[PDB]
DNA sequence: CTTGACAAAAGTGTTAAATTGTGCTATACTGGGAGCTGTCACGGATGC
DNA sequence: GCATCCGTGAGTCGAGGGTAATAAGCACAATTTAACACTTTTGTCAAG
RNA sequence: UCGA
């Protein structure tokens, strides 16, 4: 009970900081909505399907 | 600039501000109206010793609490102690007190709002169920749908007119088989929205054909149920109606249980086979 | 009569504050004890701030909403809807000009 | 029959539960205590404390006080909304300095609320209760520098508003500051008043070694107490000129005064033990000869410097141990608000002496009511620890009273609370249940006493250990706080006794908290039973062990819940504490000495007793509480026959025959069924309804109020200008519902008409007035009518008319009437079901008696529970719970399995075995054999190997049979199940919570008056609310006129829910709004704050929203 | 789920350019009450009842119906708004 | 079907000298067994009178014809000395299970 | 009952400090939507029910009751400008109420509106 | 309380059009009516 | 529909009875008062 | 730049239960409002 | 202060 009860206030927390996280990242990116069909751009990233395992 | 020191305040409407009384011979009232009394209080009682030449050392102490006061019916408790209705802790809610805040008219009454044709209870399973068919309360959907079920009234004979079928309606639940499926009449097609608090997914929120049901819980269908984060232990889910033709095409369309099915974040399945189909399917 | 795609929010001066004031709240009462009618400079009052009843005057000469806007000549109150009670607004004018405590108390303080 | 299992015999009993809350308060009432020999503590304390009053002068002195009668009874004070108190007596005495005049007058205080048997007060007629408090105990403490990595930092505190914090922590630059309320100084100007000098700081200082030169200053050792006294004033409080006589009425003040200084009688004496010490008064210093002395800052130092010294015995010690935390108890509490109270009403005489006639004023004209009566009224109707009782059924209230909160005033609040306060400290152990606990954000704020858990005078828990002598049992039992606790080393109760000794050298014990295998020689002590590391309700649960915290912690906390059941039976499974548990919830009627029943009579249960006078007690059947949970107590004791002292005569809502019954035993079977128990869903039989299972009875509690209006008054009759015929029938006379009545939600209750505020009809009103010819009389129909979703018969009605003896209306109000509706609900579909177990569920789709997974002797099941929420939920006592129901069924006996004694898989595994040779026996002997569908069902059950193989398909469904899994068969087919499936009696606890109240909608409605949003709620009849991140969802879907209907059309639009409505009502499709109205407000709300906005349209040019009615 | 969904969602590039078409449609049939309709008597959508089998009365799912004949024309600004109203409540009553 | 009783006015209301409250009563009023010899006989009704110290049951109602009781031993309720009782029930056949709350 | 003061909107509510208390306060003082289809309803039907009187009558009916400027006229100006005596503006609009009386009773669209 | 720029308020498919074959061709010939006007 | 005679409804003027607003009390009174703690993270203005 | 102080937040819908508290007092002018005597319309009746 |  000691760590387990811990662990129910940890959610309960947790839970809280949650909708603190999310109403603040949807006041953010809430005007982002699909506009052009293309912007047209020729700017991109690549995507590294590799990932260093460090140490190893 | 020089209108940030101000002369003339301001002052709200009277129903922005109300007093009424209320049942049993009371009266209540807001404390923007408080605020605004001691304000053009210390303001003409100023007005009366300074127009009749009194010290300055009396002037200039009604300044300043003119100054404070104004600031009371402005911001209260921007600075030093907030004031506060004699006896009682609680500091008086002024104009930024209102807007700002958890409770304030942004994220209160505007951000999100209470509408009309809603209500909600406990849900139950749905076994019998496919997809966007949902349990509706017979009671409960009657009085949601009472605006549309007048109409399919007022068409089907029983009762003249408008007004008829709805004293029929409020007094005396008779409720004749005739209404039983005059409901049905207006219900069919048409789909209501069921939400699960939290909402966090959009799936919180799904469209739902509504089906006439016995007892006052409301089916919902086991699949959806992982997306809703809903169990049933008592958990309760609301309902709404879209009115217009185009928000039951929203609705019907992309709102439907149905018609969204992979999950919008991983773009993997969102309602999928679980746990008793997944146990006798292995099985 | 026309769509409305843009909200501005700026200072109000003194002189915008007097147009939309329909009178200057004096008496700091807000109905008698016994009238519960709003008080003649009161906060409620009906002389400037409009009826509480939909169209009928404060004092009772003035009734239906055939003569409409028109202010009476007894109490001076104008024959509206009750709605207006809702949109308007009156002033106080002060003695010594104070300050709007927002821009003195605000974080980067911009009188200062 | 009865049986029970477990070695360890408890050696006391459960002392009363509820005396935490009725003794605690009775040693701060001292009624029955002659005003002589008063404890002078608590009441007297609040008394004492605050006379004299002394400021040609006065000395006002105190005597006594009297206990007044109540001026009701218990029952009266709720019929009439009336506090239940008394009036309370003040003697005092008004003594001239000067004049010599001495004038007694004994005088008058005010009420105060007395507490019941149950330990529950009542205030405004309904009853409430004031929960107990946990904050750490006053004295002073030590704790590790939260910013130095070095030396400690001492602290000084205490009780509530009592005092400030008094805290010092040594800066390093290597000097010494002291912090008290926001400020810096060092203790080198501290003492100078104190009674130390330059000479008397540095003498044994050095026995640190390399402390001493923290404290010298060179600037303020050369000063004395007089000048130094206004320098730290000047400092503190500059808001005011630095007079010297100004630093002496106000620095005296923040510790010599015991008034605004009292530092708890568990502080002082704690703090005099620890700091190897002593205190005189409640104060840090005295105040004497002009001058102050120091009993506290002195050792304090002392200590500090010890603990920084290195030096053993001088160390740190835990801030949430439970040594340093007590508890705030009701009477505490009380004493605590009457003591401020009375202060108010000390300083109501100050200004009283200082006018009128100083000649001669008796102390009738010198003491007043309202500083001492207004501020009790204050405290049980408006603090946090004092609200509604729980009577949702007799245990409900019996933990209710037994809960520690640390919110409330003089507490934290949610918004401080850390893992420290939420967590169970290793002292916790036998003093504070570590599982009971709401799951919500209050998780480890409001936990409860455990089971053997006391609370003492001075606020410490202390917890029943038996000692022992070289592992020898001794029967003395020992009440052992926090401290005294971590001193020795406790054995467990479950330790190896061989009758009154030890048996193996291996025996469990700890240190602190600290787990270790102990020898029989090394053991002091050792817990009297493990019950009592847990509180009632789970106690309550039987085989805990096998359940996970959390499950147990939700089934403890669901048994608060519980409603009552006409029908409701006792658990087969208990841990056999059900006992006490209806006692000390004095919702029984026992025997109070050995009698004899007279008369049965369900009303009055008359027994005459042995002393030969005949004590009736009448019962209170079919009563209301607040929850709507009917009050019943059955009679179990016939016409005639012997009564012992303490033997049950009457029952109670939960009780059977004197067993704490919450739900009732019923047949579960554990599997998954065509998916109906889904997701922790359950089933039901319909022979449940049949046999009234799980029915329960609620009433409710209606009323209304006929005042005088401006316009003119109010009555109650019968009489309504427009009503029909039809609606009045079961009002028989003055237009009240009669008893036993039949009515539906909109039938009229009781009848109010009220002369309606006009004004005229509209002209079409006028005319349609006109046709028909009726006239709309002055007065109209405010009549109450019940409320939808709600309804039923009338057990009673309660009439209340201004003039009337007894009692007095509020002002300007002529009647009032209350109503009492009661209703019979039964199980429905929907409804929260609950085990003591933590398993939770709502009934979904009762299922038709006739299709049943039933047994070979064709008695069907009554639930079929899910095994899907097991294996997470990872709670095993429903499997034993059924397990041993399984064999109950049959042997047709009870058990008792305690908490942590008890039951284990052999001993059960008999039982069933016992109970199988009964039943095959029955089942042979009635000229039958083995089915060939249980052939069917033994052979895959012999294949995955469930079954040993080569047996008989006799010793194979044995084999099965203990294993808890039997052969079923279904209902709707006759084919049995592919595999086994346990099954037995559970019991089943039917939970509050039900579909008939839980339920809502609405069209349209209220809305409300700042902003024409409708009102969220069933009471007000309004509308669902949506929230933000409702929005967020229907703009994630992209639905745009949902949306917009959300935000205008159905919510605040003013003529966006008029033209719907109408277009909805003539066929039409409702058309687009314009305005969301709370934006306009929002909008002259901004122009309130001289904020000028406009709404522009495509080209800066602007749009009124106000639609011509603002413009001027 | 609605028949023809996916055929549908098929028809337009974004899905909500068809929620736009079919409530337009929908508020069209229900102005002229279904006689503005393209679908012959065994394309009408029919409800069942106890009472008797008739036209749904749901305009929604009409305009599903209508639309997955592809019978109907969409697109932007493809006639003036004007005459668009002009010539359409003048044919039907 | 149904009860009446003069004392009564619902479910719960005491009758004087009865240890059993109405639906107590109730409770064990529908766990009795009423044969009907008369194929044709739609309706019955029951009379009971019981005063005194007696234990009444099924078998001290008012016998009629075409009705007999196939369980006289089931309890009704105690009555003390002086308790005094009036009953009257109404029976009628039917199928299956029908709550009182749907029947009127 | 004059003694007592107002009670301010802002009182909080039990244990919960954001329940505010004015969010409980409906709004009487502006119509329902209901009551907005209800009264246009009643200005409808009545109405029609008003067509089936003489051209005389049906005006000199809304003329008493105010469906026309919005106020009474006495007998004397009903018939002023009609140039009948008061006395046959009474018998007028009694005998006219009477005839609506008639189809009242019959088709029973009106009957509601009873309050 | 206006309509949302994304979703079906979305500026792109908001304005999108809707005409049955009948009356197409009747506005469509309404076009011939104002050459001869 | 009309003419005259009349009760009741509604008007209009003067007055009795309340309700409401204003003023003054001269022995000498000459700087208030209540305090409340067991957050927490962060971001900016301000001070060493 | 580097410690400190002030400012701003902190989850979602519900369920309920709700409301305490006044120590200046009297005399008189100023209106306001209830009282009341009698007038002019307004509504209703009878007979034409 | 409980329900999810
Ligand atoms: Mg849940
Ligand atoms: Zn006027």
């Amino acid at each position: 009970s000691h760590g387990a009860r811990k662990g129910g206030a940890d959610t309960a927390l947790r839970t809280a900081d949650s909708g603190y996280l999310t109403r603040k990242l949807v006041d953010v990116a809430h005007e982002i909505v699909v506009r052009e069909a293309d912007c047209g751009t020729t700017n991109y990233i690549s995507v590294p399907l590799f990932q260093m395992d460090e140490v190893t | 600039p020089e209108w940030m020191i101000l002369e003339a305040v301001p002052v709200l409407p009277p129903d922005l501000r109300p007093m009424v009384q209320v049942d049993g011979g009371r009266f209540a009232t807001s404390d923007l109206n408080d605020l605004y009394r001691r304000l053009i209080n210390r303001n003409n009682r100023l007005k009366k010793l300074l127009a009749q030449g009194a010290p300055e050392i009396i002037i200039r102490n009604e300044k300043r609490m003119l100054q404070e006061a104004v600031d009371a019916v402005i911001d209260n408790g921007r600075r030093g102690s907030p004031v506060t209705n004699p006896g009682s802790e609680r500091p008086l809610r002024s104009l930024t007190d209102i807007l700002s805040g958890k409770q304030g008219r942004f994220r209160q009454n505007l951000l999100g709002k209470r509408v009309d044709y809603s209500g909600r209870s406990v849900i139950v399973v749905g076994p019998q169920l496919k997809l966007h068919q949902c349990g509706l309360p017979k009671r409960m959907a009657l009085e949601l749908f009472k605006p549309f079920l007048l109409k399919k009234m007022e068409e089907k004979a029983f009762a003249p007119n408008v007004k008829a079928a709805r004293r029929m309606l409020e007094r005396q639940r008779d409720i004749k088989d005739e209404v039983w499926d005059a409901l049905e009449e207006v219900i069919h097609g048409k789909v209501v929205l069921l939400n699960r608090a939290p909402t966090l997914h959009r799936l919180g929120i799904q469209a739902f054909q509504p089906v006439l049901v016995e007892g006052q819980s409301i089916q919902l269908h086991p699949l959806v149920c992982e997306a809703f984060n809903a169990d049933f232990d008592g958990d309760q889910m609301a309902v709404h109606v879209p009115l217009s033709s185009f928000a039951q095409a929203e609705a019907r369309i992309q709102m439907l249980s149905a018609h969204n099915l992979l999950s919008p974040a991983s773009g993997e399945p969102l309602a999928k086979p679980s746990r008793d189909i997944i146990l006798g399917l292995y099985y | 009569k026309k769509e409305v795609r843009k909200v501005r929010i700026a200072l109000a001066s003194p002189e915008k504050i007097r147009s939309w004031s329909y009178g200057e709240v004096e008496k700091p009462e807000t109905i008698n004890y016994r009238t519960l009618k709003p008080e003649r400079d009161g906060l409620f009052d009906e002389r400037i701030f409009g009826p509480i009843k939909d169209y009928e005057c404060a004092c009772g000469k003035y009734k239906r909403q055939r003569f409409e806007g028109k202010v009476c000549e007894r109490c001076g109150v104008e024959v509206t809807r009750s709605i207006v009670r809702r949109y308007r607004m009156g002033h106080i004018e002060l003695a010594t000009p104070a300050a709007h405590i927002w821009f003195v108390k605000d974080v980067p303080s911009k009188i200062g | 029959e009865i049986k029970r299992f477990g070695r360890i015999r408890e050696v006391i009993p459960l002392p009363p539960l509820t005396e935490i809350q009725v003794e605690s308060y009775k040693k701060a009432l001292q009624a029955d205590v002659p005003p002589e020999k008063r404890e002078n503590v608590g009441i007297q304390a609040a008394f004492k404390e605050t006379f004299p009053i002394e400021e040609g002068g006065l000395v006002l002195d105190f005597l006594e006080y009297r206990i007044g009668d109540p001026p009701f009874s218990q029952d009266e004070c709720r019929e009439k909304d009336l506090t239940y108190q008394a009036p309370l007596y003040a003697r005092l005495q008004l003594i001239h300095k000067d004049t010599g005049l001495i004038k007694e007058d004994e005088v008058f205080l005010g009420h105060l609320p007395l507490m019941t048997e149950d330990g529950s007060f009542i205030i405004n007629g309904a009853d409430r209760v004031i929960v107990s408090q946990i904050h750490r105990s006053p004295g002073v403490y030590f704790t590790p520098d939260p910013a130095r990595p070095g030396r400690y930092i001492a602290s000084i505190i205490p009780l509530p508003k009592r005092g400030p914090w008094i805290d010092l922590e040594v800066e390093a630059s290597g000097v010494v500051t002291m912090k008290v309320n926001k400020r810096k100084f060092p203790l080198v100007l501290l003492l100078r008043v104190l009674g130390y000098d330059q000479e008397t700081l540095v003498r044994e200082l050095s026995a640190y070694g390399d402390l001493v030169q923290g404290l010298l200053d060179e600037a303020v050792l050369a000063m004395r107490p007089e000048e130094a006294m206004v320098r730290l004033f000047t400092l503190l409080r500059p808001g005011d000129p630095p007079k010297k006589d100004k630093a002496l009425a106000y620095l005296f003040g923040l510790l010599a005064d015991p008034k605004r200084y009292d530092l708890g009688e568990a502080g002082r004496y704690k703090a005099e033990e620890k700091l190897g010490v002593g205190l005189s008064g409640r104060t840090l210093v005295r105040f004497e000869d002009g001058e102050f002395k120091d009993e506290v800052f002195l050792p304090t130092l002392r200590y500090l410097f010890a603990l920084t010294a290195g030096v053993p015995g001088h160390e740190v010690d835990d801030i949430d141990h439970l040594g340093n935390r007590r508890i705030r108890t009701v009477g505490e509490l009380m004493a605590d608000q009457f003591r401020v109270g009375l202060a108010r009403l000390a300083r109501g005489v100050r200004e009283r002496m200082v006018m009128g006639s100083p000649d001669t004023l008796t102390p009738a004209k010198l003491v007043n009511s309202r500083p001492l009566e207004a501020a009790l009224r204050e405290f049980f109707s408006r603090s946090q620890l004092s609200q509604f009782k729980d009577e949702t059924n007799p245990l409900s209230s019996l933990r209710h009273k037994r809960r520690i909160s640390a919110l409330g005033p003089g507490g934290l609040t949610r918004e401080r609370a850390g893992f420290d306060v939420r967590d169970v400290h290793r002292t916790h152990y036998g003093r504070i249940c570590p599982v009971e606990t709401p799951e919500g954000a209050n998780i480890g704020l409001i936990t409860s006493l455990a089971a053997y858990a006391r609370v003492d005078a001075l606020g410490f828990i202390r917890t029943p250990y038996r000692r022992v002598k070289n592992g020898v049992v001794t029967e003395e039992v020992v009440y052992m706080t926090a401290s005294e606790e971590d001193r020795y080393t406790i054995a467990q109760a479950n330790t190896p006794l061989e009758g009154d000794r030890i048996a193996t050298d291996r025996v469990v014990a700890r240190r602190r908290g600290e787990p270790v295998i102990v020898a029989p020689e090394e053991v002091e002590f050792m817990d009297v039973s493990p019950k009592q590391v847990f509180s009632l309700n789970t106690n309550l649960i039987p085989f805990l062990e096998h359940d996970d915290a959390n499950r147990a912690l939700m089934g403890s906390n669901m048994q608060t819940q519980a409603v009552p059941l006409i029908r409701a039976q006792a658990p087969v499974v208990m841990t056999g504490l059900e006992e006490r548990v209806v006692r000390d919830s004095l919702a029984a009627l026992y025997a109070e000495e050995d009698g004899e029943v007279v008369k049965v009579d369900g009303t009055r249960i008359a027994v005459r007793y042995e002393d030969g006078r005949l004590v009736e007690h009448p019962l209170r059947r079919y009563a209301r509480s607040n929850q709507g949970t009917a009050f019943d107590q059955r009679p179990r004791v016939r016409v005639g026959q012997r009564v012992k002292k303490g033997d049950l005569l009457a029952d109670g809502p939960a009780s059977e025959e004197g067993f704490l019954a919450l739900g009732q035993n019923v047949l579960v079977a554990i599997m998954p069924f065509d998916g109906y128990n889904f997701e922790d869903a359950i089933v039901i039989s319909e022979e449940l309804l049949k046999r009234d299972f799980y029915t329960s009875i609620h009433i409710e509690r209606y009323e209304i109020e006929a005042r005088d209006t401006k316009l003119g008054p109010e009555r109650i009759t019968r009489d309504i200008p427009h009503l029909s015929e039809a609606a009045l029938r079961d009002l028989d006379e003055e237009g009240i519902v009669r008893i036993g009545a039949e009515v539906k939600p909109g039938d009229i209750l009781v009848g109010r008409t009220s002369f309606k505020g006009e004004q005229e009809p509209s002209p079409e009103e006028r005319l349609l007035r006109s046709i028909f010819g009726e006239k709309a009389r002055d007065v109209k129909d405010t009549s109450l009518r019940v409320p939808p979703g709600e309804g039923g018969i009338v057990v009673g009605r309660l009439r209340l008319r201004r003039g009337d003896p007894g009692v007095e209306l509020k002002p300007g109000v002529r009647e009032v009437v209350r109503v009492f509706v009661a209703q019979k609900r039964k199980l429905q579909v929907g409804d929260k079901l609950a085990n003591r177990h933590g398993n939770k569920g709502v009934v979904a789709k009762i299922l038709p008696v006739e299709d049943m997974p039933h047994l070979p002797d064709g008695t069907p099941v009554d639930v079929i529970l899910n095994p899907l929420g097991v294996p997470s939920r990872m709670n095993l006592g429903q499997i034993l719970e059924t397990h041993l129901g399984l064999a109950g069924y049959f042997l047709g006996q009870r058990y008792i399995s305690p908490v942590f004694d008890g039951a284990t898989e052999p001993e059960i595994k008999e039982l069933l075995a016992e109970a199988f040779n009964l039943y095959f026996g029955k089942r042979q002997g009635e000229g039958f054999g083995v089915d060939k569908r249980e052939k069917e069902v033994l052979a895959r059950a012999e294949k995955l190997g469930l079954v040993s193989p080569g047996k008989s398909p006799e010793e194979q469904l044995k084999e099965l049979f203990d294993l808890g899994k039997v052969v079923l068969y279904d209902g709707r087919t006759g084919e049995p199940f592919e595999g086994p499936i346990v099954v037995g009696q559970m019991f089943i606890m039917k939970l509050y919570h039900m579909v008939e109240d839980k339920m809502h909608a609405r069209s349209t409605g209220p809305y409300s008056l700042i902003t024409q949003q409708p009102l969220g709620g069933k009471a007000q009849f309004g509308g669902q609310r949506f929230g933000e991140m409702e929005v967020w969802a229907l703009e994630a879907y992209g639905a745009a006129h949902t949306l917009q209907e959300m935000l205008t059309i159905k919510s605040d639009d003013i003529e966006g829910r008029n033209a719907a409505y109408q277009a909805i009502i003539k066929g039409e499709d409702v058309p687009e709004p314009s305005v969301p109205e709370s934006f306009r407000v929002l909008v002259k709300e901004l122009q309130a704050l001289a904020l000028d906005v406009q709404t522009l349209d495509e080209k800066d040019n602007p749009v009124d929203i106000f639609e011509g009615l603002a413009s001027k | 789920a609605e028949p023809g969904i996916d055929k549908l969602f098929g028809m337009v590039d974004s899905k909500y350019r068809l929620t736009v078409v079919v409530a337009k449609r929908a508020q069209q049939l229900l102005r002229h009450r279904f006689k503005n309709t393209v679908l012959e008597p065994e394309e009408r959508p029919k409800m069942r009842t106890l009472e008797g089998l008739y036209d749904d009365p749901n305009a929604v799912t009409w305009a599903m119906k209508e639309l997955l004949t592809g019978r109907l024309f969409f697109g932007e600004n493809l006639v003036p708004e004007d005459r668009l109203q002009k010539e359409m409540e003048r044919l039907y009553p | 079907t149904s009860v009446y009783i003069e004392d009564v006015l619902h479910e719960f209301s005491t009758i004087p000298g009865v240890k059993e409250d109405v639906v107590e009563i109730i409770l064990n009023l529908k766990e009795l067994v009423v044969r009907f010899l008369d194929p044709k006989m739609a309706s019955t009704t029951l009379i009971l009178r019981a005063e005194g110290p007696k234990e009444v049951r099924a078998g001290d109602f008012t016998p009629s014809a075409d009705v007999e009781i196939m369980n006289p031993d089931l309890h009704i309720a105690t009555l003390e000395e002086g308790g005094k009782l009036y009953m009257e029930v109404r029976v009628d056949r039917g199928v299956g299970y029908v709550p009182a709350e749907r029947h009127g | 009952k004059i003694a007592q003061e107002p009670v301010s909107l802002e009182t909080p509510i039990g244990d919960e400090k954001d329940s505010f208390y004015g969010d409980f306060i409906p709004d009487e003082n502006l119509p329902s939507p209901v009551e907005a289809a209800a009264q246009s309803l009643l200005s409808e039907e009545l109405e029609k029910a008003l067509s089936k009187l003489s051209e005389r009558e049906a005006m000199v009916l809304k003329l008493r009751k105010g469906l026309i400027d919005g106020r009474e006229h006495t007998l004397e100006e009903v018939g002023a400008y009609f140039g009948v005596t008061r006395e046959r503006i009474r018998q007028i609009e009694n005998k006219a109420l009477r005839k609506l009386k008639y189809h009242e009773s019959r088709t029973r669209k009106l009957r509601d509106f009873l309050e | 309380g206006r309509l949302i720029p994304a979703g079906t308020g979305s500026d792109f498919v908001r304005f999108t059009q809707v005409v049955d074959q009948r009356t197409l061709k009747a506005i469509e010939e309404a076009r011939k009516e104002a050459v001869e006007a």
